RNA sequence: UGGGUGGUGGCC
C-alpha cells in the first residue's frame, strides 16, 4: 500500500542528451515523467515583438513567428523569473522579462545575413544559443532594406505553446524484448532487435512471462540546447512534485470544509 | 490609325519577348510566368480553346 | 464510449504488409491467368475455323462473347477466392471486411489478385479506332488483353493500355452519378 | 497634411498635397506607395 | 466617451503586456480588439492602460 | 547514341529538338494518321524477336507516362490507384495553396493564398521536373500514421499535431485587395477621398474614422476588423458617406497601399490587407491520391503516440479510408517516403517504370533497421502503454486546400431584408 | 449542358496521348471539359499551294 | 549505335530538350502570332 | 520560402544547418552523408533539410519598394 | 475566431475550485473527485498509485471531453477506510517517490560527472 | 413580364411561398465528436452568441434573466434585446441607461443560446424524414458543428467538407413540438422499412468485432478504466 | 446606387 523504491542508472551523459534507466517503478509514473519532460518544464523564450521598420520581403508576423522559436539560454534565470501573469509590476520589469533589440540595415551590395548574433539583450545570463557552426538565420536583406524591432522574452512551458518546449526528442521504451506481450507480432522473425535487447541472435522474442510488470524504463532525453539535459529532468521532477503538493493542499482544504 | 489590338503576353509583339531572365526580374515579372493570356482592364483573361 | 477507449489499448491500422501474398499464392494466380489466356486463345481459334456452334438464341458473335466473358469471369472469381484463402488472421483488410465496417471481398481480390475486366455499356472495350481499340494493337483482335481485361492487381501496378481501359471504365461511374441525381429529385418532387 | 509618399520606381520621398495630380516630382512616375504607419504594432510570437 | 477609440495596453492578468484598441466600453468593463490575434475580447477597465 | 550524345551537350552544341525533327527521327502524328500506324509501347521490349505478334512497327512511343495532363502528372504511382481517385486528385490539385508566383509581393491580386513553408515532394515523378514544381511547390511532407487513435478521425477526418502547427506546420497567410476610384456621375455628383466628420456628414454607420489619416486612406501596418472604414469617401449633393468597409469577419492588417491615376486622370488606389491563417480545426487537407479530409481535433505532442525514438505523427488518418477507395498508391508512397528520407535521396514514382516495385523498396527499408513493411511499434500517448497492433507510419506529401472553415461559418438573427419581397437577403 | 446524352461525355479510344484520361470536372460539366496531354500540340495551319 | 537497356536515361533527355525548345503553352503563342 | 527554425515533428533546431548543408553539397558529399555529417539522425529531421526549396534567393532579385 | 486562448488548459479562473468531492450514491464508500485544469499527466499516476492500496475496490479516471480540461476520479474502498484518506495517502506516496527519485538522480549525475 | 415574375422556379409560388429564406439560421462545416450523445450537437460560441431565443420573464426565473440582462451582449451568456409587454424593445448593444435594465414579470428577454436548447439540424439534399432531426445544443470551443457518428448514416454526412444547416425554434410551443416529435432518439426506426436507420459504424464496429472474440482477456485495471465510461453502470464489478 | 447576366467552384 506504499510507494516502492526506484533506482536510477545513467549510461551516457553529454551536453546534448542524457541516457538513463529507471528501475522498480509503475509504468504510469514513468510515462508521466516522460510527459512532463515535453510539456511542463518552464523555459525562457521571446513572446512580445514590436516592429519599427521592416523592408524585408517577409511580412511582420512571419518575422515575429520565426523570432519566437529561437532557443534562449535560461539555466539559472528560469527559476528566478516570475510568470508575467503573476508579477505585480506595471508593464515589463527585469524581474519577469528580458528585453531584446535588433537593428540591421543592408547598405553593402552583397546580401546581408540577419542571424541570431544580431539579437542584443540586456541580460547577460539570457542570450540565444550562440554563446560560443553558423547561427539561426532569420532573414536575408538586399541593399536598401532594413529591419528594426524590439522584443521581450518571458517564462512559459510547453503546455501553452511549442516554443517553450525544452526537449528536442524524448525516447521512451520499456521491455525491449516482448516478454510481456503487450504488442503481438504476427510474424516475429521480421522484426529488428531493439537497441537494449539482451537477447541472442537466434530467438526473436523472450518467452512469455505470465506474471510480470513493466520495469526498467529506458530513456534518452535530448535537449534543444536551452537547458542542460540533466536540468530538464531535475526541473521535471520538481514540477511534478510541486503539482502534487498543490493538489494535496487543495484537497485538504476541501476535505476539512465538507 | 484604326484601333488598338490587345496583345498576348510573351508573344513576338509583346515587350516581354527575347528578354533575359535578369531583365524580367528587373522588370518585376518572374521568368516562370508562362504568358499566353491577355490583360483587359487589369484582369488576366485566357482564351479557352 | 467503451469501445473507442478499449481501441486505444488494442489499436487498428492498415498497410503494405496487409496487401501481400505468400509468394506461393502468386504462382497459383499466375497459373490461373495463363490458363484463362490459353482458353480464350483456344476459343478464338475454334471460332476462326467455323467450328463454333451458335448458342441457342444467340448469334455467332454473341455466343463467342459469352464464352469469352464466362472464361474471364471464372478466372477472376478463382483468383479472388485463392487470394481470400491466402489471407492470415492478422490481416487488416480481412478484419475490416468481415465486420462489415468498410469494403468487401471484391476489393480485397482487386487489390491482391487481379483488377478484372473493364466494360462500357455492359460490353468489352469497343473498337474506337478502325477494327481495333488502340493504335498499339492489331486489326481484328478479340483477345483478352486487347479488349480491356486488366491482368495485374492494384498492388502490382497497371500497364499503359490497362491503365487507359481502367480510366474508360471509371468514367461511366462519374457519368451515372451525374445523371442519377438529376433524375431522382424530379421523380420524388412529382410524387410528393 | 503633407502626406509623404514613395515613388514606385525611384523610391524618392516626395510630398504631394490634396487635389494635386499624382506624379513624382522627378522621373514622372505615377505610382505612389504610402509610408508605414507611426502608431504602435505589437505581435505575439505564437 | 474618452475610452472609445484609444490604444490601450493591458496592465495585469494573463493578457498582461498586450495591446489593442477599445471599441465599446461601459462604466465597468470595455471591449479591446487585439492587434496580434483575429479576435476581440472583453477586459476590465482597472487592468487597462492607455498608450499613445 | 549519337543523337543522345549531341542532346546531352545542348548548352554547348546548338543541337536542339528542332534539329532532331530535321533529321527525320521523330514525326508529329495527328489522330487520323494515328488510325493507320503501328505503335510500339517501348523499343527495348516490344521490338525484340519472339513469336511474331505484328513485327511491322512503324512508330514507337517516347514514354507511356507522357499521356497524362499537367495536373495528373504530379500524382505518384497513379497506376496503382482506382480510376476516380486520380480524377479527384486532379480536381483538388488546383485548390492546394502554395507560392503561386515568384513575384507575388508586387501583384495586387484579389484572394491570394500563399503558404509559409512549401516543400518539394520526397517522392516525385520525372514529369513534374518540366512543370517547375520543385520551384513553386504546394504542400508539406508530413509524418502520417494510419491508425484509429481516439475516434476523432473516423469518417474521412484527420488528427493534427498541435505542437507541429505551433512550429509553423501548414501555416499560411491570406491576402485580399480592395479597389476604389472617384468618378463623376455629374457636375452635381462628385466623389472625393476625405475623412468624414460627426458634424456635417449625415449618412453614417457605427464605424469611427480614427484608423485612417487626414488623407482618407488608412496607412499600412494598421490593424483592421470587420465593419471598419478603409477609404474615407464622401459625395456631394450635402455630404453623404460612400466609404468602403472591410467586410465582416476579416480582421487583417493593411499590408500596402498604392496610389495612382487611371486613364481619365482621377485619383486611384488599391489597398491590400493580409491575414495569417493558422491551421485550426475544420480546415481541409488532402493527400495526392484523392484522400480529402477535415481536421477533427488537434492533440499536443505529449498526447500523440510515439515510436522507440520520440517520433510523433503529424497527421493521423483512419484505416477505413483505404479499403473502399483502394488507393494503394498512397500506401506505396508512404512506404517509399521512409526509404527516401533514410537514404537521403529523392525517390522516383514515374507512372510506368517497372524498375521499382514493393519488394525492392521493402528490402531497401530493411537495410536501415525498420520493419520491411514500414510498420512500427507505437506507444500510447496517454498511458505510455504499448499498442497491441503495429502501426503503419511514414512520410507523405499532404497539401492544404483553400476551403477554410473561417470563410464558411455564418449565422443570422433578424438581419437586413430585401426590397421587393420583404424576406431576408441571400449570401 | 443539362443533356442526358452520354456519348459526348464518355472517354473515347481516340483520346490517347492527346487529352488527359484523368483530369476532368466532376460537376454538371463532367466529360465536356478537357485538358491537353503534355506532349500534345495543336496545328496552326498552312497554305496548301 | 543502338541504345540497349540504358534507354531509361536517354528517354527523358529528349523530353527535356522538347520542353526546353517548346514551352508548356506553345499552342497559344503560335496561334496568336499566326 | 526560408528554412524553418525548428523541425516540425520533434522540435530539433535545424534553422542553422542550411548553409552548412549547402557547403557540404558543394563537395564530394552526398545527401545521405551530408545529413548525418550534420548530426541529423531521425528521418523527421532529415526530410526537413532534404525536401526544402529556398525561394528567398529568387525573391531577393526584385528591386526593393524603398531606397 | 472561436479559438480559445492558450492558457485555458492550466489556469484556474475566478470561483473555480481546483478539486471537488461528491459522494456517489449507487454504492457505499464511493466518491467522485473532479479536478479542474488537469489532464492525464496527473490522473494516470493518481489512479495507478491507488490500485496498489489493498483497501481500494475501485479506482479509475476519465476525461469527459478533450476540449474541456477536467478529470473525474472515482474511488470505492472497504467500509473501514474512507476514499478521501486513500486519495491523500496516494498523494503522499507519490510525493515521497518523486523526492527519492530526484535525490538518487542527483547522486547518479554527480557520480557520472566525475568518473 | 408579369408572367415571368411568377412563371416557374424562383417565381412567386415556387420561390417565395413554398420556400423562403428564414431568420435564426446557421451553417458551418461538420466534424466528428464521439463524446456526444446521439441527440446532441456541438455548436461554436460565435454562432451561439449570435442566435437568440425569446424567453418570458417569470417569478421563477426573473433573477437569472436579470443577471443575463446585466451581462449584456458582449459577454457570451447574456442577452441581446429586452422587450416590454407593450411591444417596445430595448436594445442592449448601445450601453442603455440603468433604468431600462429593470424588467417586470410580463417582459421578454432575447437571451443567447445556452446549453440544452433544441435545434433542427438538416442536410440540404433532404430526401426522407430522417434528414431533419432535432438535437440538443452543447456549446464547445472551436468553430465547427460537432455531431455523433451513429447519426451520420441517416444524414449521409461524411465530414469531408460537408456543411449542415441549423434552425432554432423561436417559441415554446414549437420547442415542445420538436422535442416530442423529431428528437434523434425517436427516429431510430424508420417507417419506410421497419428497421433501424442508425447503427454502429467505422472504428466502433471494427473494434467491437475484435472486442467480443473468444480470447479477449482484460486485467482489473483496464476493466475499471472501461467501466469508468459506462453512464448506466450500477457500480458493481462483475465476478471475473 | 441597386438590379441583371455570365463564369468558376464546394457537397451529395
Ligand atoms: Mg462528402
Ligand atoms: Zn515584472
Ligand atoms: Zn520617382
Ligand atoms: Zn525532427
Amino acid at each position: 500500500p506504499y510507494a516502492n523504491q526506484p533506482t536510477v542508472r545513467i549510461t551516457e551523459l553529454t551536453d546534448e542528451n542524457v541516457k538513463f534507466i529507471i528501475e522498480n517503478t509503475d509504468l504510469a509514473v514513468a510515462n508521466s515523467i516522460r510527459r512532463v519532460f515535453i510539456a511542463e518544464v518552464p523555459i525562457i523564450a521571446i513572446d512580445w515583438v514590436q516592429i519599427d521598420a521592416n523592408s524585408s520581403v517577409l511580412h511582420d508576423e512571419f518575422i515575429a513567428h520565426r523570432l519566437g522559436l529561437i532557443p534562449l539560454t535560461s539555466d539559472d534565470i528560469v527559476d528566478k523569473l516570475q510568470y508575467s501573469r503573476d508579477c505585480t509590476c506595471e508593464e515589463f520589469c527585469p524581474e519577469c522579462s528580458v528585453e531584446f533589440t535588433l537593428d540591421v540595415r543592408c547598405n553593402e551590395d552583397q546580401t546581408r545575413h540577419v542571424t541570431s548574433r544580431d539579437l542584443i539583450s540586456n541580460s547577460p545570463r539570457v542570450i540565444p544559443v550562440t554563446s560560443r557552426q553558423d547561427d539561426i538565420l532569420i532573414v536575408k536583406l538586399r541593399k536598401g532594406q532594413e529591419l528594426r524591432l524590439r522584443a521581450y522574452a518571458k517564462k512559459g512551458f510547453g503546455k501553452e505553446h511549442a516554443k517553450w518546449n525544452p526537449t528536442a526528442g524524448v525516447a521512451f521504451e520499456y521491455d525491449p524484448d516482448n516478454a510481456l506481450r503487450h504488442t503481438v507480432y504476427p510474424k516475429p522473425e521480421e522484426w529488428p532487435k531493439s537497441e537494449y535487447s539482451e537477447l541472442d541472435e537466434d530467438e526473436s522474442q523472450a518467452p512469455y512471462d505470465p506474471n510480470g510488470k513493466p520495469e526498467r524504463f529506458y530513456y534518452n532525453v535530448e535537449s534543444c540546447g536551452s537547458l542542460r539535459p540533466e536540468t530538464i529532468v531535475l526541473s521535471a521532477l520538481s514540477g511534478l512534485k510541486k503539482k502534487l503538493s498543490d493538489l494535496q493542499t487543495q484537497l485538504s482544504h476541501e476535505i476539512q470544509s465538507d | 490609325f484604326i484601333g488598338k489590338i490587345p496583345i498576348m503576353l510573351r508573344s513576338t509583339y509583346c515587350l516581354l519577348n527575347g528578354l533575359t531572365d535578369r531583365d524580367l526580374c528587373e522588370l518585376n515579372e518572374c521568368p516562370l510566368d508562362p504568358g499566353g493570356y491577355f490583360i483587359i482592364n487589369g484582369s488576366e483573361k485566357v482564351l479557352i480553346a | 464510449t467503451v469501445i473507442n477507449n478499449w481501441l486505444l489499448i488494442e489499436g487498428h491500422t492498415i498497410g503494405i504488409g496487409d496487401s501481400i501474398a505468400d509468394s506461393k499464392t502468386y504462382q497459383d494466380i499466375q497459373n490461373t491467368i495463363k490458363k484463362a489466356k490459353q482458353d480464350v486463345i483456344e476459343v478464338i481459334e475454334k471460332a476462326h475455323n467455323n467450328e463454333l456452334e451458335p448458342t441457342p438464341g444467340n448469334t455467332l458473335r454473341q455466343t463467342f462473347e459469352n464464352q469469352v466473358n464466362r472464361i474471364l469471369n471464372d478466372a477472376r472469381d478463382k483468383t479472388g477466392s485463392s487470394a481470400q484463402k491466402s489471407l492470415s488472421e492478422y490481416n487488416n483488410f480481412k478484419s475490416m471486411v468481415v465486420s462489415g465496417a468498410k469494403g468487401s471481398k471484391i476489393n480485397i481480390s482487386q487489390v491482391i489478385a487481379v483488377v478484372g475486366q473493364q466494360n462500357v455499356e455492359g460490353k468489352r472495350i469497343p473498337f474506337g479506332f478502325k477494327h481495333r481499340t488502340l493504335p498499339h494493337f492489331i486489326k481484328d483482335d478479340y483477345g483478352p488483353e486487347s479488349r480491356g481485361f486488366v491482368e495485374n492487381s492494384y498492388l502490382a501496378g497497371l500497364t499503359p493500355t490497362e491503365f487507359f481501359f481502367h480510366a474508360m471504365g471509371g468514367r461511366e461511374g462519374l457519368i451515372d452519378t451525374a445523371v442519377k441525381t438529376a433524375e431522382t429529385g424530379y421523380i420524388q418532387r412529382r410524387l410528393i | 497634411q503633407p502626406m509623404i509618399y514613395i515613388c514606385g520606381e525611384c523610391h524618392t520621398e516626395n510630398e504631394i498635397k490634396s487635389r494635386d495630380p499624382i506624379r513624382c516630382r522627378e522621373c514622372g512616375y505615377r505610382i505612389m506607395y504610402k509610408k508605414r504607419t507611426k502608431r504602435l504594432v505589437v505581435f505575439d510570437a505564437r | 466617451n474618452e475610452l472609445i477609440g484609444q490604444t490601450v495596453r493591458i496592465s495585469q492578468g494573463p493578457y498582461k503586456g498586450y495591446i489593442g484598441v477599445v471599441k465599446d466600453a461601459t462604466e465597468s468593463t470595455a471591449r479591446v480588439e487585439l492587434h496580434s490575434t483575429c479576435q476581440t475580447i472583453s477586459v476590465d477597465r482597472q487592468r487597462l492602460t492607455t498608450v499613445g | 547514341k549519337r543523337h543522345i550524345d549531341q542532346l546531352k551537350e545542348r548548352e554547348y552544341n546548338n543541337y536542339s529538338w528542332q534539329d532532331l525533327v530535321a533529321s527525320g527521327v521523330v514525326e508529329y502524328i495527328d489522330t487520323l494518321e494515328e488510325e493507320t500506324v503501328m505503335l510500339a509501347m517501348t523499343p527495348d521490349d516490344l521490338q525484340e524477336k519472339e513469336v511474331a505478334y505484328c513485327s511491322t512497327y512503324t512508330h514507337c512511343e517516347i514514354h507511356p507516362s507522357m499521356i497524362l495532363g499537367v495536373c495528373a502528372s504530379i500524382i505518384p504511382f497513379p497506376d496503382h490507384n482506382q480510376s476516380p481517385r486520380n480524377t479527384y486528385q486532379s480536381a483538388m490539385g488546383k485548390q492546394a495553396m502554395g507560392v503561386y508566383i515568384t513575384n507575388f509581393h508586387v501583384r495586387m491580386d484579389t484572394l491570394a493564398h500563399v503558404l509559409y513553408y512549401p516543400q518539394k515532394p520526397l517522392v516525385t515523378t520525372r514529369s513534374m521536373e518540366y512543370l517547375r514544381f520543385r520551384e513553386l511547390p504546394a504542400g508539406i511532407n508530413s509524418i502520417v500514421a494510419i491508425a484509429s487513435y481516439t475516434g476523432y478521425n473516423q469518417e474521412d477526418s484527420v488528427i493534427m499535431n498541435r505542437s507541429a502547427v505551433d512550429r509553423g506546420f501548414f501555416r499560411s497567410v491570406f491576402y485580399r485587395s480592395y479597389k476604389e476610384q472617384e468618378s463623376k456621375k455629374g457636375f452635381d455628383q462628385e466623389e472625393v477621398f476625405e475623412k468624414p466628420t460627426r458634424e456635417t456628414c449625415q449618412g453614417m454607420r457605427h464605424a469611427i474614422y480614427d484608423k485612417l489619416d487626414d488623407d482618407g486612406l488608412i496607412a499600412p501596418g494598421v490593424r483592421v476588423s470587420g465593419d471598419d472604414v478603409i477609404i474615407g469617401k464622401t459625395v456631394t449633393l450635402t455630404k453623404r458617406d460612400c466609404s468602403t468597409f472591410l467586410r465582416t469577419s476579416e480582421t487583417g492588417i493593411v499590408d500596402q497601399v498604392m496610389v495612382t491615376l487611371n486613364q481619365e486622370g482621377y485619383k486611384f488606389c488599391k489597398i491590400r490587407v493580409r491575414s495569417v491563417r493558422i491551421p485550426q480545426i475544420g480546415d481541409k487537407f488532402a493527400s495526392r491520391h484523392g484522400q480529402k479530409g477535415t481536421c477533427g481535433i488537434q492533440y499536443r505532442q505529449e498526447d500523440m503516440p510515439f515510436t522507440c525514438e520520440g517520433i510523433t505523427p503529424d497527421i493521423i488518418i483512419n484505416p477505413h479510408a483505404i479499403p473502399s477507395r483502394m488507393t494503394i498508391g498512397h500506401l506505396i508512397e508512404c512506404l517509399q517516403g521512409k526509404v527516401s528520407a533514410n537514404k537521403g535521396e529523392i525517390g522516383d514514382a514515374t507512372p510506368f517504370n517497372d524498375a521499382v516495385n514493393v519488394q525492392k523498396i521493402s528490402n531497401l527499408l530493411s537495410d536501415y533497421g525498420y520493419h520491411l513493411r514500414g510498420n512500427e511499434v507505437l506507444y500510447n500517448g496517454f498511458t505510455g502503454r504499448k499498442i497491441t497492433s503495429q502501426i503503419f507510419i511514414g512520410p507523405t506529401y499532404y497539401q492544404r486546400l483553400k476551403h477554410m472553415v473561417d470563410d464558411k461559418i455564418h449565422s443570422r438573427a433578424r438581419g437586413p431584408i430585401q426590397i421587393l419581397n420583404r424576406q431576408p437577403m441571400e449570401g | 449542358r443539362d443533356g442526358k446524352l452520354a456519348k459526348p461525355r464518355q472517354l473515347h479510344n481516340t483520346l490517347w496521348g492527346m487529352v488527359c484520361p484523368a483530369e476532368t470536372p466532376e460537376g454538371h460539366a463532367v466529360g465536356l471539359v478537357k485538358n491537353l496531354a503534355l506532349m500534345a500540340y495543336i496545328s496552326v495551319g498552312s497554305q496548301p499551294s | 549505335e543502338i541504345t540497349p537497356d540504358l534507354w531509361q536515361e536517354a528517354c527523358w533527355i529528349v523530353i527535356s530538350s522538347y520542353f526546353d525548345e517548346k514551352g508548356l503553352v506553345r499552342q497559344q503563342l503560335d496561334s496568336f502570332d499566326e | 520560402m526560408i528554412i524553418p527554425v525548428r523541425c516540425f515533428t520533434c522540435g530539433k533546431i535545424v534553422g542553422n544547418k542550411w548553409e552548412a548543408y549547402l557547403g557540404l553539397l558543394q563537395a564530394e558529399y552526398t545527401e545521405g552523408d551530408a545529413l548525418d555529417a550534420l548530426g541529423l539522425k531521425r528521418y523527421c529531421c532529415r526530410r526537413m533539410l532534404l525536401a526544402h526549396v529556398d525561394l528567398i534567393e529568387k525573391l531577393l532579385n526584385y528591386a526593393p519598394l524603398e531606397k | 475566431m472561436n479559438a480559445p486562448p492558450a492558457f485555458e488548459s492550466f489556469l484556474l479562473f475566478e470561483g473555480e475550485k481546483k478539486i471537488t468531492i461528491n459522494k456517489d450514491t449507487k454504492v457505499p464508500n464511493a466518491c467522485l473527485f473532479t479536478i479542474n485544469k488537469e489532464d492525464h499527466t496527473l490522473g494516470n499516476i493518481i489512479k495507478s498509485q491507488l490500485l496498489k492500496d489493498p483497501q481500494v475496490l475501485f479506482a479509475g479516471y476519465k476525461v469527459p471531453h478533450p476540449l474541456e480540461h477536467k478529470i473525474i476520479i472515482r474511488v470505492q474502498t472497504t467500509p473501514d477506510y474512507s476514499p478521501q484518506e486513500a486519495f491523500t495517502n496516494a498523494i503522499t506516496d507519490l510525493i515521497s517517490e518523486l523526492s527519492l527519485l530526484e535525490e538518487r538522480f542527483r547522486v547518479a549525475i554527480k557520480d557520472k560527472q566525475e568518473g | 413580364s408579369l408572367k415571368q415574375r411568377l412563371k416557374g422556379k424562383e417565381g412567386r409560388v415556387r420561390g417565395n411561398l413554398m420556400g423562403k429564406r428564414v431568420d435564426f439560421s446557421a451553417r458551418t462545416v461538420i466534424t466528428p465528436d464521439p463524446n456526444l450523445s446521439i441527440d446532441q450537437v456541438g455548436v461554436p460560441r460565435s454562432i451561439a452568441a449570435n442566435m437568440t431565443f425569446a424567453e418570458i420573464v417569470t417569478p421563477f426565473n426573473i433573477d437569472r434573466l436579470q443577471e443575463l440582462v446585466r451581462r449584456g451582449n458582449s459577454q457570451y451568456p447574456g442577452a441581446k434585446y429586452i422587450i416590454r409587454d407593450n411591444g417596445d424593445r430595448i436594445d442592449l448593444r448601445f450601453h442603455p441607461k440603468p433604468s431600462d435594465l429593470h424588467l417586470q414579470t410580463g417582459y421578454k428577454v432575447e437571451r443567447h443560446m445556452c446549453d440544452g436548447d433544441i435545434v433542427i439540424f438538416n442536410r440540404q439534399p433532404t430526401l426522407h424524414k430522417m434528414s431533419m432531426m432535432g438535437h440538443r445544443v452543447r456549446i464547445l470551443p472551436w468553430s465547427t458543428f460537432r455531431l455523433n457518428l451513429s447519426v451520420t448514416t441517416p444524414y449521409n454526412a461524411d465530414f469531408d467538407g460537408d456543411e449542415m444547416n441549423l434552425h432554432l425554434p423561436q417559441s415554446l410551443e414549437t420547442r415542445a413540438e420538436i422535442q416530442e416529435l423529431a428528437m434523434v432518439p425517436r427516429m431510430i426506426v424508420t417507417p419506410q422499412s421497419n428497421r433501424p436507420v442508425m447503427g454502429i459504424v467505422q472504428d466502433t464496429l471494427t473494434a467491437v468485432r475484435k472486442f467480443t472474440k473468444r480470447d479477449v482477456f482484460l486485467e482489473r485495471g483496464e476493466v475499471m478504466n472501461l467501466l469508468m465510461f459506462l453512464s448506466t453502470w450500477d457500480g458493481k464489478v462483475p465476478q471475473p
